[PDB]
DNA sequence: TTGT
DNA sequence: ACAACTGCGATTAC
RNA sequence: GUAAUCGCA
């Protein structure tokens, strides 16, 4: 109903998912518990499932993320227990326990967390009929049943008839002895099954025949039968049948089934888990349940409803699945864009998946398949790359478990047009038809030919034959992939790289929009979240910063407004309004305009005037010159926050206390903290300060102080004290600082269009070329990227860019434009360059030499370069990386415990490892001593290490080191604990005698 | 030329349990005896203090401070005043607390356990001695059975002379009853035995020289014909016989290597020394704990009484057993043992065995001090032995030398007044760090260190930045971009390892990758576009000229310079031609083509005019002038390149 | 990376420490035995040092112990010189280690190796960085 | 390198003797490597 | 390309490396016996079993560089090869 | 898983 | 039974 | 201090 005539919300699926978790999943697992009856007298206790009831939550998300708890409701049943003396059943309604709720935006909130559930991708249960070719003889021919549980009762067929199971880990079985010990007469097995002179000629339980709805569907499917659906059982009609296709397979009447089509795989979504929690939670309940009534029995106390169950086991199992799960992640909210495109993937790694190592070459590549229902752009690189997809942007998840895509059937009929959720295994059966009808050769336009798919190949046919076509645009992609304009022009390899890249902008200070685009943008931030949208009709009677205040139809809501908060990825979120006092908002409209987002459109980078021309070797490889007027203007300027927090526990012997005044202090320091110890709001910290004081008494001095690189306002402070925890709870100081990063040489920047570089220069406006206009250009590329990466949209959006910034106008085009004609794209382009060349009389915008090329001149000697330089204006990101997050320096500060090594991580301050593959390249250049030095005394030789800051303040040479390292001490200690034995043994030349070395 | 001969000779063996006792036996001045583990007890409750004789106790392993010592009184060790090594009244002596780590400890067994590596690995070498196969051993080891004859070395009444005795049915009680019970105890040893001193007995009353001959002997026996036999029992003959070989082998190397069978069968077991296994609690921990625990209810057992039922006692022995197992080695037998999270146990083999194991990840790969990492950048006007470093970077690395020198100058006291004034970020810090620097190596490196040039070295130069520049010439060697890459730094501290730097690891020394010897530091992308460019040539045909010239290049310059100002100036073009004479050099590649056109004069002076130069001489046979046909691209090429040669040269002098 | 790893342990041990090691042994090197590739028989000729003269009527063109350059090989194959007796790492009389004039010419600089290089560290990474192509 | 355990109970029960003439061997030990400026001559 | 470097290097098999080389050594490890007698043919079989398979394993592995366009020089090859080719197995008959 |  | 790239950085969960 | 998960090049 919905979804078949415009893009579908990008959340549905989560939200879909969790409705119909909770209309049904609950009952189902209700429905199962068992009734607890665990004595002589056999004292019940029943749980009415028709009352079922879950409650509101008592607090907010908004109170819930502030006070870190969970955003959860009640399960309020029912239950009726019957005593044995008093012989009559107490009907009272007891809580269960929690169950957390999901946002509108498919995010959940657990210990003040978002987490996402991402989805898996997993084999369907069914009957699979794989063949494998014997060394020498005739191919084995086997089939597999996979059960929901995931059994594999296998069947195979040797050179002769050799019907044998292989589920005995023995040479082979008797078909005829499983089918007798099914309940076949050896008469009746003969009669139905067809070939019966192959059969004749031939002289746990639970778990193996757990075949899901699902399955049965598919055994039903491959195997004819008409079993009805609810049976869900391995029967042994089914068992006979699919010897039967087995000996078949032998004479040629057979088809073997791929693995690797959609067809053949079940997705399973936050339902799916959500259910298994709660039925685990379920059966911990009876368990609890069985030992209070145990217990109860030892006390002599008949006891109510209420003193028997107990609100643990629902909320345990639910946090440990929310925090320790593979498929609970926390939500990346660096952009708008990252909290959509997390919701999207799709992983076939996970508990019962193919782990990475596992994973065979065919599972990662694209099947026909995958065409409309997943992205065939989007993975995720490294040892799991094809194994983490995301999901087609008009794709929804069916009734039986399989993804579908929507297919218009031009086919005559009554409506003559249809958009149907075609799933997987039927759109094979199809001609499904991409090109267009424009097209005529003198005859009926019905006997045009265009190419299209059927049975998994492709083919060119007449229109008569062509069943179904796919008309939406945005039908193959998905979020990351759609947002790359002119992607057609660019080549595959690199739209990965740039969707990727796309994930890792960072919003800026302020927010401009894209002059070219695609058009998807708009829903993007629509379905964010990041954005104000009105629930209500009416008029904003009062605008604030803080608040919103909409009046209608006799009532007034209140919208509260995010100012300057702080996101999981230490990035700035903030919103701004965008309607003016007094005009009418819809239902669905935008209030106001949240980070990275300016009119309602998704914004992730800036606009800048850009030149395609190497320039001194600052470009060389990949590097970028910029100007300074991106500096002094705050173009690409950002706000970062990151958190600090010491919980002050209280240890058995004495509790922390927060004193400001801590002796042994220089007083430089202390200056910001407050008569509590506390930094104050607004004061500016640096490295090395303190922000927290604490007298720790167990006195000491466990203070917080800030790391290299802290250099921000304190914005806001938080005592928050913990309760809930069935005890007193430490109180837990979070401090947070903003710092403003402007852009910077080392930082990198990056366009849609894959192409990605670090800022090498900040030359002055007067150094940096200009055009014939007289503007210089704010950033200068390397002209020799284009046909090494294979990147020509860039060209083209440059190009367009700067025609409309000249005629002020906005370009959403929607990706493969050439469906209308040849050159599309280069008509567009030259037609708008033109356009503005000749409204703004700047004849350099377009030359008819060289279209899209202008000739400009050195700011440094004011001659013009030779050949002519393409001029234009894309769309430059920011990224996430920044070189002061990646600066770091150490140089004689902490080590471990155990090994004595220096210590790991930028935030611990440590040093940098020397590799197996840097000493062989030592080894290699000869350099004995740098190696031993570094494998001793700047490592690990704490004697070494005391003598070199001494010798080298001192001035004296510093001393080779002959005593073992204390990893080889280690070692030592650990053989001799493992009862071996070793020892250096060195023996002089001079004298014969045997020295140890201890 | 006779060698400097270096002589070191690591040495491995198994341990008799007499010197696992020694690593851990010690001599406190009242006299008593410490090294012995006794109780599971780590730390004390809420106290946070080491429990006496336990697996962190203080008087066995060590104080836990340096100075200081659990009865309360601090002490000063090498003082002048007479001061007792350990206090009377706690064991714990005053020294400084790293004999913690590396103080070892032994837990005595009074049932004897069998080692998993020699037991229970696919080639076992205690079945390859004891001739019994894998399986009775395996049995006799983990499932109660018996065997009949231990001991061949003494004498025995009974006549049993079984291998695997699966039941003690075996009329024993009228066996006991009659002799005395003391007497009974006494030979029972000789007699059927269980568990674990059978394999002890036979490892020890055993003569390798006639297991050596019967192996021999046998050997010799088969291989007559079996090999006319079928595939299988060729195979099963091949198989005997490298069991015999492997026996054969091992028993001689037991002959003359000073190690005895017997220490295969472990006594006592060593106690890894606390700091290493630093309690936050690690397994290591938790399965100590569990083999004291068994193994003090099993002391306990046993001394309790004589009477005690032999199953009870048997099954704590197989549990005593089962612990040593997974504290030695977990997973060869098949059995994870879970925790109570079902997480399998780590074990002192999978500490060892691993790319996150010891070796691969202690001892063959380590970090160092004086190390940072920033993102590269292009420094397109450094030399290849200069590199541009961030100056926030090189105060951290060159911290102490900076220090040195704030304390040579007077412009610091103390060091603490030095490490002030460098965190104040004074400008004379910046002017000494400078000066420190001038002449010492960087020794820059990548992550993907694939050849030998991943690590170099520069001169670090200080800039105002986050972003450590690089010298385009040199990426290709550290297959380096700038595209988000990082790479390290290293300081040489010693003046071998500077010497090494500066004249080994330096980039004017590697120019030729150790492949083929090839040049490896070329222009690669936009110089190789200027010097094409540059050398491309000009418009030669049609493309100069819309008509044929038969109907009807210009410039001449006596100097290259002449020409160069000329460009400078804008009066020639890049590609325009033009005429440059050269004096008698003839140093121009061009093809082997005869002159196109020739002319001679009346008066002698004949003219020859070549595709690219023109070459002007006389009667008498003699060069008079040549002039060479090109453009400025070329002649400066030239002109640089030779002034480049020039310039070293006369900088040499 | 992997192939990289084992290939570096098995030949790690390798150094020069002998100028010679007094091996009269040495390979025979003709085009005609592999169908006769000239720039195949030019890259393995240059770097070996010869282990007989190679003598042309009266005149020696090149004795004993001696480089081979690429000069040498021009001269080689114009006078069409018969199977050469050059010295290789198969030739040696160690297997632990090998000499200078085994080994031969040093790829670094261009001259014999000297004493103390590890050889068999470099060759490791020289056969395991180009794997990637 | 690969089998740790093995190698080390077999030369445990052997009891072989290393004489320090690799470059791994050294590493371990943490001394100076036999090659280039450690090789003397 | 690279799996068939790591192929020739780790030799699993020697009919895997060539059929010619595996029929070549059968023969020679077959007739060597025959003829020269029992001192003077084991080294000399032995001899040419080292020279063919160095040969060949050379070869292979300089062609499969030279098939994508790596040029590599033979003496790093043949450090590696010696030490595959430099150990002998000593036969069951003779236990001494 | 893939092969050893 | 054994092994299957190198390191770095961030988070949350114990 | 260890895991899980993602990213980086
Ligand atoms: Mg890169
Ligand atoms: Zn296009």
């Amino acid at each position: 109903n919905e979804g078949i005539s415009t893009i579908p919300g990008f959340n549905q699926i989560q939200f879909e998912g969790f409705c119909r978790f909770i209309d049904q999943g609950l009952t189902e697992e209700l429905y199962k518990f068992p009734k607890i009856e665990d004595t002589d007298q056999e004292i019940e206790f029943q749980l009415f499932v028709e009352t079922y009831q879950l409650v509101e939550p008592l607090i907010k998300e908004r109170d819930a993320v502030y006070e870190s708890l969970t955003y959860s409701s009640e399960l309020y049943v029912s239950a009726g227990l019957i005593w044995k003396n008093s012989r009559d059943m107490q009907e009272q309604t007891i809580f269960i326990g929690n169950i957390p709720l999901m946002n509108s935006l498919g995010t959940s909130i657990v210990n003040g967390i978002y987490r996402i559930v991402i989805n898996q991708i997993l084999q369907s249960p069914g009957i699979y009929y794989r063949s494998e070719l014997d060394h020498n003889g005739i191919s084995v021919y086997t089939g597999t049943i996979i059960s929901d549980w995931g059994g594999r009762s296998e069947l195979e067929i040797d050179r002769k008839a050799r019907i044998w199971a292989r589920v005995s880990r023995k040479q082979k079985i008797s078909i005829l002895v499983l089918s007798s010990a099914m309940g076949l007469n050896l008469r009746e097995i003969l009669e139905n099954v067809c070939y019966p002179e192959i059969f004749l000629s031939f002289l746990f339980f639970q778990q193996r025949c757990e075949l899901g709805r699902i399955g049965r569907r598919n055994m039903n499917r491959r195997l004819n039968l008409d079993i009805p659906q609810n049976n869900t059982f391995l029967l042994p009609r089914d068992i006979l049948a699919a010897a039967d296709h087995l000996i078949g397979l032998k004479f040629g009447m057979g088809a073997l089934d791929d693995m690797n089509h959609l067809k053949n795989k079940r997705i399973r979504s936050v339902a799916d888990l959500l259910q298994d929690q709660f039925g685990l939670a379920l059966v911990r309940l009876e368990n609890v349940v069985r030992g209070t009534i145990c217990g109860a029995i030892r006390h002599k106390l008949i006891p109510t409803p209420q003193n028997l169950v107990t609100s643990t086991p629902l909320t345990t199992t639910y946090e440990s699945f929310f925090g320790l799960h593979p498929l609970s992640q926390v939500l990346d909210r660096t952009n708008p864009l990252t909290q959509i495109v997390h919701g999207r993937k799709l992983s076939y790694l996970g508990p019962g998946g193919l782990t990475g190592r596992t994973a065979s070459f065919r599972i990662r590549d694209i099947h026909p398949s995958h065409y409309g229902r997943i992205c065939p752009i989007d993975t995720s690189e490294g040892i799991n790359v094809g194994l983490i997809g995301s999901l087609a942007i008009h794709a929804r998840i069916g009734h039986w478990g399989s993804l579908e895509s929507p297919f218009y059937e031009i086919s005559e009929r009554s409506t003559g047009v249809r958009m149907l959720y075609l799933s997987p295994g039927r759109d094979e059966y199809y001609m499904v038809a991409a090109g267009n009808s424009l097209a005529l050769n003198q005859d009926i336009q019905e006997e045009q030919v265009v190419p299209a798919r059927y049975r998994q190949e492709f083919l060119t046919i007449a229109w008569e034959q062509v069943h179904l076509r796919s008309i939406f645009p945005f039908q193959y992609f998905s979020i990351g992939a759609s947002l790359i304009p002119f992607i057609e022009h660019n080549d595959a390899n690199r739209a990965l790289m740039s969707s990727n890249m796309q994930r890792q902008a960072v919003p800026l200070s302020r927010s401009e929009k894209c002059i070219v685009g695609t058009g998807l943008e708009r829903q993007a931030a629509l379905d964010s979240g990041a954005l104000a949208i009105a629930e209500r009709e009416g008029r904003v009677v009062y605008t604030n910063t803080d608040k919103i205040l909409l009046a209608g139809n006799g009532d007034i809501l209140s919208i509260p407004l995010v100012i300057y908060q702080r996101s999981n990825k230490n990035t700035c979120m903030h919103q701004k309004l965008q309607v003016p006092r007094g005009k009418c908002i819809k239902k669905g409209q935008i209030l106001a305009d949240g980070a990275a987002t300016v009119g309602g459109e998704l914004a992730l980078g800036k606009n800048v005037l850009v030149a395609y021309m190497p320039w001194e070797g600052y470009n060389s490889e990949d590097a970028v010159l910029i100007s300074e007027r991106l500096v002094y203007e705050d173009i690409y300027t950002s706000f970062h926050i990151r958190k600090y927090e010491i919980q002050t526990h209280v240890t058995s012997q004495g509790p922390e206390k927060v004193t400001n005044e801590i002796p042994h202090l220089e007083a430089h320091l202390l200056r910001n903290l407050d008569k509590n110890g506390i930094v104050m709001l607004g004061s500016w910290v640096e490295t090395g300060d303190i922000l927290v004081g604490k007298l720790t008494p167990q006195s000491k001095e466990t203070c917080l102080k800030l790391p290299i690189g802290g250099r921000g306002r304190v914005i806001d402070v938080r005592w928050i004290q913990k309760r809930g925890g069935s005890s007193y709870n430490p109180e837990t100081i979070r401090v947070y600082i903003l710092q403003k990063r402007e852009i910077k040489v080392g930082d990198k920047v990056a366009g849609r269009h894959g192409n990605k570089g670090i800022i090498s220069k900040i030359l002055p406006r007067q150094d940096m070329p200009y055009l014939q206009d007289g503007r210089s250009v704010d950033m200068v590329f390397n002209p020799l990227g284009v046909p090494s990466r294979m990147n020509v949209g860039q060209i083209f959006e440059c190009s367009l860019g700067l025609a409309g910034s000249l005629l002020d106008r906005h370009y959403r085009i929607a990706p493969f434009d050439e469906r209308y004609e040849q050159e599309a794209s280069r008509k567009l382009v030259f037609s708008e360059l033109y356009e503005a060349s000749k409204q703004t009389a700047n004849p350099w915008v377009f030359e008819p030499e060289y279209p899209g090329k202008s000739r400009i001149f050195d700011g440094r000697t004011g001659n013009p370069f030779e050949q002519p330089v393409i001029i234009g204006k894309p769309y430059i990101l920011k990224l996430i990386h920044q070189v002061d997050d990646k600066i770091h320096g150490r140089s004689s500060g902490h080590y471990a415990l155990v090994t004595q090594q220096p210590l790991r991580g930028r935030a611990k301050q440590g040093g940098q490892r020397v590799g197996e593959m840097e000493v062989w390249a030592l080894e290699g250049f000869g350099v004995a001593h740098i190696l031993q030095e570094m494998l001793t005394y700047k490592s690990d030789h704490i004697r070494a290490r005391q003598e070199v800051l001494g010798t080298t303040i001192i001035g004296g040479t510093i001393p080779n080191p002959e005593d073992a390292p204390e990893s080889f001490r280690l070692l030592v200690r650990e053989l001799r604990s493992l009862a071996l034995e070793l020892n250096h043994f060195l023996v002089s030349e001079k004298n014969f005698q045997i020295n140890r070395k201890e | 030329m006779i060698d400097r001969y270096k002589h070191q000779q690591l040495r491995i063996g198994s341990v008799s349990p007499q010197q696992i006792s020694a690593w851990a036996t010690k001599i406190l001045p009242n006299g008593e005896i410490v090294g012995e583990v006794t109780k599971p007890y780590t730390f004390h409750y809420k106290t946070n203090k080491p429990e006496k004789d336990g697996l962190f106790c203080e008087r066995i392993f060590g104080p836990i401070k340096s100075g200081i010592c659990a009865c309360g009184n601090y002490r000063v060790i090498g003082d002048e005043k007479e001061d007792p090594k350990f206090c009377e009244q706690c064991g714990v002596e005053f020294v400084d607390s790293r004999i913690r780590r590396y103080q070892m400890g032994y837990i005595k067994l009074a049932c004897p356990v069998t080692h998993v590596w020699y037991l229970k690995r696919l080639p076992s070498y205690i079945a390859n001695l004891l001739d019994k196969p894998l399986k009775e051993l395996e049995g006799l080891v983990y499932c109660d059975f018996s065997f009949a004859r231990p001991i061949t070395k003494k004498p025995t009444f009974l006549r049993l002379r079984g291998l695997f005795e699966y039941e003690i049915q075996s009329w024993k009680y009228s066996i006991p009853l009659f002799f005395t019970t003391q007497g009974f105890d006494t030979f029972r040893n000789r007699e059927i035995s269980t568990g674990a001193g059978a394999i002890r007995e036979q490892l020890a009353d055993l003569d390798l020289r006639i297991i050596i001959e019967n192996s021999l002997v046998e050997w010799e026996e088969l291989g007559e014909e079996g090999h006319t036999g079928n595939e299988w029992e060729d195979r099963k003959v091949g198989r005997r016989k490298d069991f015999l070989v492997r026996r054969v082998e091992l028993a001689k190397h037991f002959i003359r290597t000073n190690i005895e069978p017997e220490w295969m069968v472990l006594c006592l077991l060593p106690v890894l020394p606390p700091e290493l296994r630093p309690i936050m609690s690690s397994d290591i921990n938790e399965l100590y704990r569990r083999v004291i625990y068994r193994n003090n209810t099993l002391t306990d057992l046993l001394t309790t009484s004589r009477s005690t039922p032999g199953e009870l006692v048997m099954c704590q022995e197989k549990l005593v057993q089962e612990a040593v197992d997974t504290l030695l080695d977990n997973g060869i037998r098949g059995q994870p043992m879970r925790d109570g999270h079902n997480k399998v146990y780590k074990s002192f083999s999978d500490v060892i065995e691993g790319k996150e194991g010891r070796f691969r990840e202690t001892l063959l790969g380590k970090r160092v001090d004086y190390s940072g990492r920033s993102v590269i950048v292009v420094g397109p006007s450094l030399s290849l032995h200069r590199c541009g470093l961030p100056r926030e970077i090189a105060i951290e690395l060159f911290q102490t030398f900076v220090i040195r020198g704030l304390i040579r100058q007077h412009l610091a006291s103390n060091i603490g007044v030095a490490k002030s004034k460098i965190r104040e970020k004074e400008p004379i810090v910046w002017e000494i760090l400078q000066e420190v620097m001038q002449g010492h190596p960087v020794l820059l490196n990548r992550a993907p260190t694939l050849h030998r040039l991943g690590i170099q070295a520069f001169q670090p130069v200080l800039v105002e930045g986050r972003a450590i520049c690089l010298h385009p010439l040199v990426c290709k060697g550290f297959n380096a971009d700038f595209d988000g890459d990082q790479m390290a730094v290293h300081v040489p501290l010693s003046l071998e390892a500077q010497v090494e730097a500066r004249l080994l690891m330096f980039s004017h020394m590697n120019l030729l990758s150790p492949a083929i010897g090839d040049p490896i530091s070329v222009p690669t992308q936009d110089m190789l576009i200027g010097l094409y460019v540059l050398t491309s040539g000009n418009h030669r045909g049609i493309c100069v000229n819309r008509y044929n010239p038969c109907n009807r290049k210009e410039p001449f310059f006596s100097n290259s310079y002449d020409a160069i100002g000329a460009y400078r100036q804008k009066r020639i073009n890049l590609d325009s031609p033009l005429w440059l004479r050269w004096r008698l050099d003839q140093r121009v590649i061009a093809s082997r083509e005869t002159p196109i056109e020739v002319h001679y004069e009346s008066l002698g002076t004949f003219y020859e005019i070549y595709g690219h130069y023109l070459i002007v001489r006389s009667l008498k046979k003699q060069i008079l002038f040549i002039y060479i046909r090109t453009t400025v691209g070329h002649i400066a090429l030239y002109r640089e390149i030779e002034e480049a040669i020039q310039g070293f040269s006369r900088a040499y002098s | 990376g992997y192939l990289t790893r084992r290939l570096v342990e098995v030949v790690q041990h390798i150094v020069v420490r002998r100028t010679d090691c007094g091996t009269a042994r040495g390979i025979s090197v003709s085009p005609r035995n592999g169908m006769m590739p000239e720039r195949i028989f030019i890259q393995t000729l240059i770097g070996r040092v010869l282990a007989d003269d190679i003598y042309m009527g009266p005149r020696c063109i090149a004795t004993r112990n001696q480089d081979i350059g690429i000069g040498l090989v021009n001269r080689f194959i114009t006078f069409r010189a018969q199977p050469i007796s050059i010295r290789t790492p198969f030739t040696c009389r160690s297997t632990s280690w090998i000499c200078r004039l085994c080994y031969g010419r040093s790829p670094t600089h261009g001259d014999l190796v000297e004493l103390g290089e590890a050889v068999g560290i470099i060759a490791g990474q020289s056969i395991g960085e180009p794997g990637t192509q | 390198f690969q089998e740790t355990a093995r190698v080390l109970a077999k030369a445990a029960l052997r009891g072989r003797i290393d004489w320090l003439k690799g470059l791994k061997e050294n590493v371990v030990l943490g001394g100076v490597i036999p090659v280039g400026t450690g090789f003397k001559g | 390309g690279l799996p068939k470097v790591e192929q020739v290097l780790e030799v699993r098999s020697v009919d895997s490396i060539s059929m010619n080389l595996e029929k070549r050594i059968e023969g020679w490890n077959k007739c060597i016996t025959r003829i020269l007698g029992i001192p003077w043919g084991f080294l000399i079989g032995a001899e040419l079993t080292i020279a063919q398979s160095r040969i060949s394993l050379v070869n292979k592995i300089q062609q499969v560089y030279r098939s994508q366009g790596v040029q590599i020089h033979n003496r790093h090859l043949e450090i590696i090869v010696r030490q595959i080719t430099s150990k002998v197995l000593v036969s069951e008959d003779g236990m001494s």
